[PDB]
DNA sequence: CATCCGTGAGTCCAGG
């Protein structure tokens, strides 16, 4: 019997099970899977930073609640989609007492915030907050350490990437018993992705792709196989 | 669960299979049933798999030493012709997979799937009967594959880096879903010391408190903490609400987590959690890389140093008793002695010399399994060996088993391991016996009133008064105090109680008991409590099982008798002192009790020991007649001094043990009373299972010794 | 708060418990009601004035045990030592 | 079971029957190691029963004297020079001598090295003596030890405990469809077989005149001609497979006593008591959890680990009071579908695949002319259909069982067959069943590291080398270093290096750790075979050195390293794991403990005689028992009507079970039990 | 070689020399 | 006597027993499952055994 | 921060080829001929003798008057017989020889679509006064399927049903280099390698490998 | 405090 596709539910994420996979395939598509949707889909994200009252990072932003730290994970934390493959670049200003938002940020064209009321950070009076924010697009997770010249030395910080727009993928294998046999797998798949894209459409883009690879294989011959 | 063999299936469901084939019409009649069903006919396996839908079934693993032994499973079925079973009640069942056998029966009656499904299932009991210990928990594999992931490493690639020069701060990510990445692209270790902010896990009590002022966390409240990515993803399993763990896990720690989840969490929380600790492992005992070699497995590099240092000690005394100046039991008392000590020196080699990488040394100091002493003995040495008579052989044997042993050294080690064999063949034979008496003796005795009422309970030690100043736990706390009712209200210095009357102990009720100062509690106890038949709830207390009140119906005897005879295997006093106990023989000790308390007159003669006691009150001199090879027992003075032998001039109480050796608890009858030979008995057998590391809770020594007393004498008629 | 209860570990036994005087007093409990759903559903086919049928809905082929388990959950049903 | 179990066998010393000893009469005395042993009985090989020490192995040099001792070969040393002159000891005489052990070492023309040796001495006290004193010596190191003892690779390594379950199992395996010599040997394996009998050994030299499967003819010099018959496909005492092959080719040239076909479990000649498997070290997905076992497919799907085993069913037609059984193909009541399978005398034909239920060897006897029910009278009116007073006795197989017939032996008392009085026809039918090894079936090597076989992964699934071999059997770590059995572990290293093949480096010279290693192993082909005797073999520095000398595959590449250990990719994630896990290859034997005889189940069945309970055993479709012990389970839970049922309507209320029937296929409630018949027996016995 | 007495496939052994007597 | 008896020495308590006239009451949990009657623990005893169990009355068919 | 359409190189060899892929995702190299690797040995279509029948035989364990194997020895060689069908349906092959001499896959004698790979396989050792005749069923399939199914369907009592190992794939790996370099020059490089049975080739193989997994994937593509 | 007779000495399975 053909397999099926289902779908469990939740706004920001959801599971799926496909069933019955023929004896040992259910690993055969778990972890390939998986790496696929973490990996090979393509979004935008932070790469550098750029700060107005620091010269050094262990001293706070004069104004400013939260710490030099605790800001770049706010910032890591941020969703975007950018149209252009160059590097593009926004601005946040805000001055005064008050709760600096992503819906303060100044975006440029084709570039999108997605969770503009994400918080960011708590200015108080005599509070100022100038940052530039640097703006690429790649694949999967980047580090800090790659990103360590894309900024003014004047103050340029980088920010670990985080491109993939699919943020958490986990995966188990049970058995389903088709007709006598109980040896045919059950596979179950969570994927939780950003406010960008639905997850059942990050799995269609994550399952197109790999259709892709296989065919480079099956263009030779196109030999035999059943469904 | 459990996986039933589909053919096992359809014999014990026989006649219920049949019912739903002439139901379905596959059959026209029972008698046709029958034949489809015998014929194995294709239709049946869809029909089985209706019929045993949740109907419980029971396992069964000779010898069933506790109650445990028996344990009932939603039967799931399964090809292949083996019965398939849970990874943790292997504890419980001691059953390993070298071919051990399982008896299954299929509960009929309405009451009896009730029975099991409520009373015997095994995700309802947990915990042992014995000392309320979690049995069902990570064991082998598990524990070694946690233990893995909770470890921290110093240098491991990933770790947490602080800003300085040109570069800021390396290591801190925004979400555990970040870290995840990481490790998959491969710069982040699962091991490796970093800084996380968390959404979904609430902080320790004391972090908590810091950032939040105890405002009550939420899912969603974020905080950062100094951990590894591991032990983040050992913490979504405990799971929410329950405070993060920033520790590596050794087994006596995840045995508290779970003892802790016993107590505050219910029953299918634990249940469910268990079950997701037993999945970590195993995906991660893979992943842990433990793993034996001949490498692995490395001999000291001051082997041959150490060893020659001793047998150099060693010829000094051969030559030493070669002058004769030595007498022969002092010469092989001393030669004991040098192996004693160079197998130790042996060991610490080891230890050092060995990486906390070194596999073999993972599992052993990570209480997945095995001792050092093995460890020892595989790369180290074996050291003594025991001779037929049970003395330790004066030739070492210098060998690892990685070297090899030399010929003759291997055959009086099989000499030693064969007689080892034959004794634990024996002790089983013992030990069951032992069982099945304590089973007679106290099988009337039942759980039938909720509370007796007497206000009589007996004196506990909380805790030992410390010379220089402070308190310090006493140690038979766990065993004698922690599942016990109070009988008493226990308080302080002022008139403040801190525990009421009718008030189970629990683990912080101790606590509070304990910081009070207060250092002796009276509580209810089956030896106290009068009730016609058997006992009362109030008095027993606490069920170590379910972890509240002992249920109104309780075969409490029974039990107690299991939770006895059960581990009294693990013996070498030894196991004959805990029959001559229950047995209430005259001991072979014998050691004399003071008739009255006095000023003790020692008058020790070198052919003979005499004791003389001069009566503290008044009175006259009572006097006795010791054999010099016992000696006088290092009582606990006025002088707050134990390690004080008995000389002339000391005083002791009534009763008071004179020597060392075993007091006769029928003198202990007719000196100090009914109340405290139930008491000396009690210490005295725990005092055995003690030495062998075996807690039982004092409750169930204290069922059966009840069972002791419950008849008198007629003097006259 | 836990992960939904699968199979014979539904209905949760803590909440069961806890309507209940002690663990063998469950057992009896719903035994004898699970006698009576049973003796309703062989009656009901020749004679009336059987016990009262499941007080809640019959799930698939539910066994007599697990539909009184689950209405002594439901609160619907008394309970007489 | 196989060639060994026989021969240890006749080896057996047992201290048990009419004038010895009882087993409850034995203290811990008798039982344990004497010094007297040595040389003469085996001190590892003994039950792990209650039969412990009571039962012993003669030892491999040991032979028995006129008057019913048990003398022992040393060898002469007349003035610190060994003599090849041997004379036999008793046991008290060798106490009235010293005696050097085998292994000090010896002057190219006999004389000691140094003065003061290791010296054996009476109450097995030992001491440093001078050479002038040295009377006699050991033979060899094996000298202690057993037939079956010798047969384990680095026995010195393994704690006699493992050791003793070692050499008890070895006789538990089961021979497989066709066996392999193992990489690793101790030399045992060859004179074991021979011995055993159970091996086919030409009498005097000659050459094959011919050769078939049936037999082997052999001409001799003389002239004469002798030849030897095969035994095929026969039933042993335990239903394991003796069968025997030729081994040579047709006009090969063959001397006296060597071996020209070979029987279950022998390899050209030599104990070929299992599989040489592909092993990996690793806990596994907690499927190998408390010594369970993981296997590959590939022994599945290659027979690896497949037996044959034989079954022999028996039925016979007596004279009865009305009249006597007849064996026919005439049954009552039975389709034609049924009794398809069957010839026109009743019996099944040879070739005919049966399972369990179908009908063998029909049998019908006259049944007593009692006045049939008044209502099947009337339903033998309205079908009109007269009853046979003829039931069916017939031989059906039983549960369990299943195969192909592979033989029919029929007596007849007609074809004047002598039969017992009373007999008539008399019918065997054999079948054999081609079992592969499944789920629960117990595994074993030789150092008493047993365990039942947990998940048989897809061939896929397996845990693989970089070239993409997978791996065979993958066995737990963690019950390695507690059971001190790290012969296991030494086998598998020397496993390896016999596989991959080795080469020592002899540019600059020999080197110092191959020193002592003789010049045939310098050098090792792929798949060499080699000898590791106990108290000699391989030592631990050669083992290291022969992991660096392993020979690449056909890739080139080395695929383990110095350590012993390699990469492997997990199957199932395609990820590498992450440390290095312990390769090579481990000699692994299948025991006689299958699930296909193990399992058993019975809902209602036959019941006892007097105490009108089930009866017992898998034999007679017996219920399991619920002992005293248990019913203590029962009790401290307190399950009253469980534990009652259990005793009284599941067990001896003889009108009970009847109405528990009735109850479950009507479909109704369980009715309240009634008097258990056991107890009424009591009072009668009382009474 | 270990047993070069029948007509037997030749076994290496790690060995000290054993020319006592055969089995 | 029917707990002794099952005990140990049978032969030494029947004698005794019998001569001494002794009625045994199978009050016990020995003494009850020799005889098969339900064991007077647990799920045994009248506390629990005697149960009566209704539909609430606020419960009706539909 | 880079884009390139992959590539699927190849370096031969008669019985095994390696085939090359890149450039590829960092770290999805190993996880991704592993799931090619498990698409080979399980599900690759071929062909294997499924059952026989011997004249004078009729069970699998007796023996031939003047043949040096056993039947079941002789079942046994058959094992490693490589067989390539055309047939979707099931083909009867025969073999018959007699007089002394041996005897081998070559003496098979394949039908209308049906080739033999490996002639000088040894099947028995037949002896003076040594005849054998034998008649081999040969169907199609993929993987593993073990005789025992065949003897239940209605098979007549001559018939001696053989397990059926359909597979036509041997050994397969892969290896991975992935350029590590902190750049936005990282990526995986696979080079994975089959090695078959003469019965396929080893991209014929890779072939129905693909055209198996395509049609597996694209459910992921279907829109609800 | 030491002798003579009688009574105890784990469970389940298996087989002949
Ligand atoms: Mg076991
Ligand atoms: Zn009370």
């Amino acid at each position: 019997r053909p397999t099926l596709s289902e779908d469990v539910l939740t706004d920001n994420r959801s599971q799926f099970v496909i069933e019955p996979l023929e004896p040992g395939f259910g690993y055969t598509l778990g972890n390939s899977l998986r790496r696929t949707l973490l990996s090979s889909i393509p979004g935008a994200a932070v790469t550098s930073i750029r700060i107005d009252g620091v010269l050094h990072e262990f001293t706070t932003v004069p104004g400013v609640k939260e710490d030099v730290t605790e800001i770049i994970l706010n910032l890591k934390s941020l969703v975007v989609s950018s149209e252009e493959d160059e590097p593009v670049t926004m601005y946040l200003r805000k001055q005064g007492p008050g709760e600096v938002t992503a819906g303060d940020i100044v975006p440029p064209a084709g570039v999108t915030v997605h969770n503009p009321g994400m918080h960011i950070a708590t200015l108080n009076d005599k509070g100022k907050l100038e940052v530039e924010l640097v703006v690429e697009r790649g694949r999967g997770y980047v580090p800090a350490v790659q990103n360590r010249a894309s900024g003014a030395e004047i103050g340029r910080i980088p920010v670990d990437s985080i491109y993939s727009p699919v943020l958490k993928v986990t995966y188990k294998v049970d058995a389903t018993r088709v007709e006598q046999r109980t040896d045919f797998d059950k596979l179950i798949l969570d994927v939780e992705t950003k406010n960008s894209i639905s997850p059942r459409d990050a799995l269609a883009s994550a399952g197109k792709t790999l259709v892709e690879l296989f065919g480079l294989a099956r263009e030779l011959n196109v030999e035999a196989e059943g469904i | 669960q459990c996986g039933l063999p589909k053919l096992m299936a359809l014999e014990l469901f026989k006649p219920f299979v049949m019912k739903r084939l002439v139901d379905l019409n596959h059959a026209q009649n029972i008698k046709s049933a029958k034949r489809m069903v015998e014929r194995q006919r294709p239709q049946v396996w869809d029909v089985l798999e209706e019929v045993i839908a949740e109907h419980p079934v029971l396992l069964n693993r000779a010898p069933t030493l506790h109650r445990l032994g028996i344990q009932a499973f939603e039967p799931m079925l399964v090809e292949g012709k083996a019965i398939q079973l849970h990874p943790l009640v292997c504890e419980a069942f001691n059953a390993d997979f070298d071919g051990d056998q399982m008896a299954v029966h299929l509960p009929l009656s309405a009451e009896a799937q009730a029975e099991a499904r409520i009373l015997m299932l095994s995700s309802n009991n947990i915990l042992s009967p014995a000392s309320g210990r979690p049995l069902a928990m990570p064991r082998l594999d598990m524990v070694t594959g946690l233990y893995y992931l909770t470890t921290e490493v110093p240098g491991d690639t990933g770790e947490y880096q602080p800003a300085s020069g040109d570069h800021p701060e390396t290591g801190v990510y925004s979400s555990p879903a970040e870290a995840i990445m990481a490790a998959d692209r491969g710069v982040l270790s699962v091991r490796a010391k970093i800084k996380v902010r968390l959404t979904q896990l609430r902080p320790p009590v004391e972090i908590e408190a810091e950032l939040f002022g105890h405002s009550g966390w939420q899912p969603g409240d974020a905080w950062m903490a100094e951990t590894t990515l591991g032990r983040v993803m050992f913490n979504e399993l405990l799971p929410l609400g329950y405070p993060f763990v920033n520790k590596q896990m050794h087994k006596k720690v995840q045995a508290a987590i779970i003892n802790d989840l016993a107590e505050r969490y219910p029953m299918i929380v634990v249940a469910q959690t268990v079950d997701k600790l037993k999945d970590a492992g195993f995906y991660w005992a893979t992943r842990s890389g433990v793993t034996v070699s001949m490498a692995d497995v490395l001999v000291p590099p001051r082997k041959k140093e150490i060893l020659d240092h001793y047998e150099e000690r060693a010829d000094k005394v051969e030559k030493q008793f070669q002058r004769g100046a030595l007498n022969h039991d002092e010469r092989n008392e001393a030669l004991v002695e040098i192996w004693k000590e160079a197998t130790d020196e042996v060991g610490q080699a080891l230890r050092e010399h060995y990486p906390d990488d070194n596999p073999i040394i993972t599992i052993v100091d990570s209480g997945a399994t095995g001792n050092f002493t093995q460890t020892r003995t595989l790369a180290g040495m074996k050291g003594l060996v025991t001779n037929p008579k049970g003395e330790f052989i004066p030739r070492p044997v210098k060998s690892s088993f990685r070297e090899g042993l030399t010929v003759l050294e291997y055959f009086i080690n099989t000499h030693g391991a064969r007689k080892g064999l034959a004794d634990t063949a024996l002790r089983t034979a013992d030990s069951g016996y032992l069982t099945r008496r304590l089973v007679d003796v106290s099988q009337d005795v039942i759980v039938r009133e909720h509370d007796c009422q007497t206000e009589r309970g007996i004196v506990v030690e909380l805790a030992e008064r410390a010379p220089d100043g402070t308190l310090i736990r006493d140690p038979y706390i766990e065993t004698s105090a922690y599942a016990r009712t109070l009988g008493t209200d226990a308080v302080d210095e002022a008139g403040n109680v801190i525990v009421e009357r009718g008030q189970d102990l629990g683990d912080p009720e101790i606590d509070a008991l304990l910081a009070a100062g207060i250092t002796q509690v009276k509580v209810r106890s089956v030896l106290t409590c009068a009730t016609s038949t058997g006992v009362c709830a109030t008095c027993y207390g606490r069920s170590m099982a379910t972890g509240k009140l002992v249920d109104i119906g309780e075969a409490v005897g029974i039990v107690a008798a299991q939770s006895i005879g059960e581990p009294g295997t693990q013996l070498t006093g030894g196991l004959p002192r805990v029959q001559e106990l229950f047995e209430a023989r005259v001991p072979r000790g014998k050691a004399p009790i003071a008739d009255v308390t006095g000023r003790v007159r020692l008058e020790d003669g070198e052919r003979f020991y005499k004791i003389t006691i001069v009566p503290d009150d008044g009175g006259e001199e009572v006097v006795y007649d010791k054999i010099s090879k016992r000696q006088r027992l290092r009582v606990f003075k006025h002088e707050d001094g134990s390690e004080r032998v008995l000389s002339d001039g000391d005083h002791v109480e009534v009763g008071q043990q004179l020597m060392e050796g075993s007091a006769d608890p029928h003198e202990v009858l007719r000196v100090q009373g009914p109340r405290e030979v139930q008491i000396h008995l009690v210490r005295e057998v725990q005092e055995v299972y003690r030495a062998q590391g075996v807690s039982i809770h004092d409750k169930h020594i204290e069922v059966i010794v009840r069972q002791m007393l419950r008849r008198v004498t007629i003097i006259d008629s | 708060g836990y992960d939904t209860p699968l199979g014979i570990t539904n209905p949760p036994i803590d909440e069961l418990l806890d309507r209940v005087s002690s663990k063998y007093a469950l057992v009896i409990y719903a035994a004898k009601r699970a006698r009576q759903i049973n003796d309703y559903y062989n009656q009901l086919g020749e004679g009336i004035l059987e016990y009262v049928g499941p007080l809640v809905e019959p799930g698939l082929q539910e066994k007599p045990l697990s539909i009184a388990l689950r209405e002594i959950h439901a609160d619907l049903l008394e309970h007489t030592e | 079971n196989n060639p060994l179990s026989g021969l240890t066998h006749k080896r057996r010393l047992s201290a048990l029957g009419p004038g010895g000893l009882s087993r409850e009469r034995a203290g811990l005395e008798v039982r344990d190691v004497h010094p007297s042993h040595y040389g003469r009985m085996c001190p590892i090989e003994t039950p792990e029963g209650p039969n412990i020490g009571l039962i012993g192995s003669l030892s491999v040099y040991a032979r028995v004297n006129p008057f019913g001792f048990i003398e022992t070969p040393y060898r002469k040393v007349v003035d610190g020079v060994v003599s090849d002159e041997i004379v036999y000891l008793t046991a008290d005489e060798e106490d009235r001598h010293v005696v050097a052990q085998a292994n000090s070492p010896i002057d190219a023309d006999g004389r000691f090295v140094e003065p003061r040796v290791l010296v054996r001495r009476k109450a097995g006290e030992v001491e440093y003596v001078p050479s002038s004193e040295v009377d006699y010596m050991d033979v060899s190191p094996r000298q202690m030890v057993s037939v079956a003892t010798a047969m384990i690779p680095f026995l010195e390594h393994d704690d006699a405990n493992r050791a003793l379950m070692g050499a008890n199992m070895q006789r538990q395996a089961v021979p497989l469809v066709r066996s392999e010599a193992p990489l690793v040997g101790t030399g045992m394996e060859l004179r074991a077989a021979i011995d055993a009998g159970d091996v086919v050994v030409a009498e005097e030299s000659g050459v094959i005149e011919e050769v078939s499967a049936d037999y082997i003819t052999v001409m001799h010099d003389n002239g004469t001609r002798r030849t030897y018959r095969m035994r095929k496909f026969a039933r042993s005492n335990h239903g394991t497979c003796a069968n025997q092959c030729p081994i040579v080719d047709a006009g090969d040239r063959v001397e006296a006593g060597q071996v020209i076909a070979d029987g279950p479990c022998t390899d050209d000649g030599e104990m070929a008591l299992g599989k040489n498997l592909l092993v990996a070290i690793m806990p596994w997905e907690g499927h190998n959890y408390e010594d369970a076992i993981i296997l590959s497919n590939r022994l599945v799907e290659e027979d690896v680990l497949t037996s044959i085993h034989i079954e022999e069913h028996e039925i016979d037609a007596r004279d009865t009071k009305l009249g006597a059984e007849e064996i026919t193909r005439d049954i009552p009541n039975i389709s034609d579908e049924v009794l398809a399978d069957l010839d026109e005398r009743g019996i099944v034909r040879i070739g005919a695949e049966v399972r369990d239920g179908d009908i063998l060897v029909g049998k019908v006897t006259p049944k007593g002319e009692t006045e049939l029910t008044p209502e099947e009278r009337l339903l033998r009116a309205i079908f009109g259909e007269k009853a046979r007073e003829v039931r069916d006795t017939s031989l059906k197989v039983p549960h369990g069982e299943s195969g192909k017939v592979i033989g029919i032996r029929v007596f007849s008392r007609e074809d004047e067959d002598e039969l017992p009085a009373g007999v008539n026809e008399l019918v065997r039918v054999y079948v054999a069943q081609k079992r592969k090894i499944s789920d629960g079936d117990k595994l074993a090597g030789r150092h008493g590291n047993k365990g039942v076989i947990g998940k048989i992964l897809p061939v896929e699934d397996m845990p693989f080398l970089a070239d993409g071999t997978p791996v065979d059997i993958i066995l737990n770590t963690h019950g390695v270093p507690r059971r001190m059995n790290i012969g296991q572990i030494l086998e598998t290293h020397l496993g390896w290096c016999a596989h991959s093949g080795w080469k020592v480096d002899a540019a600059k010279g020999v080197p110092d750790w191959a020193a002592r290693l003789p010049d045939e192993l310098l050098e090792a082909q792929p798949n060499a075979i080699v000898s590791t005797p106990v108290f000699d073999g391989a030592q631990e520095a050669e083992l290291q050195g022969l992991l660096s000398c392993t020979l690449p595959n056909r890739d080139g590449d080395v695929l383990v390293d110095a350590d012993g250990k390699a990469m492997l990719f997990d199957g199932r994630s395609g990820e590498p794991f992450p440390y290095p896990v312990t390769v090579g290859y481990m000699y692994i034997m299948k025991l006689h403990h299958l699930v296909d005889d193990k399992i058993h189940a019975r809902s209602t069945g036959p019941y006892s005689m007097i105490t009108q309970q089930p009866l017992g055993g898998k034999a007679q479709f017996g219920g399991q028992r619920f002992g005293e012990m248990e019913c203590w389970a029962m009790q401290a839970y307190g399950a009253a009507y469980t534990l009652q049922e259990l005793l009284t309507i599941k067990s001896d209320d003889t009108v009970g079970r009847v109405k528990v029937y009735e109850a479950i296929v009507k479909g109704e409630n369980i009715p309240e039990p009634g008097i258990p018949e056991s107890f009424k027996v009591l009072l009668k016995e009382l009474q | 070689s270990n047993n070069s007495v029948p007509g037997a496939p030749n076994r290496v052994s790690f060995a000290k020399l054993r020319e006592p007597l055969e089995v | 006597w029917l707990s002794a008896a099952s005990f140990q020495e049978t032969t030494r308590v029947l004698t005794d027993a019998a001569i001494n006239c002794r009625s045994d009451k199978l009050n016990g949990l020995k003494e009850n499952v020799i005889i098969g009657k339900l064991i007077p623990a647990g799920t045994g005893i009248n506390r629990y055994r005697n149960i009566a169990v209704q539909p609430t009355e606020e419960a009706r068919a539909a």
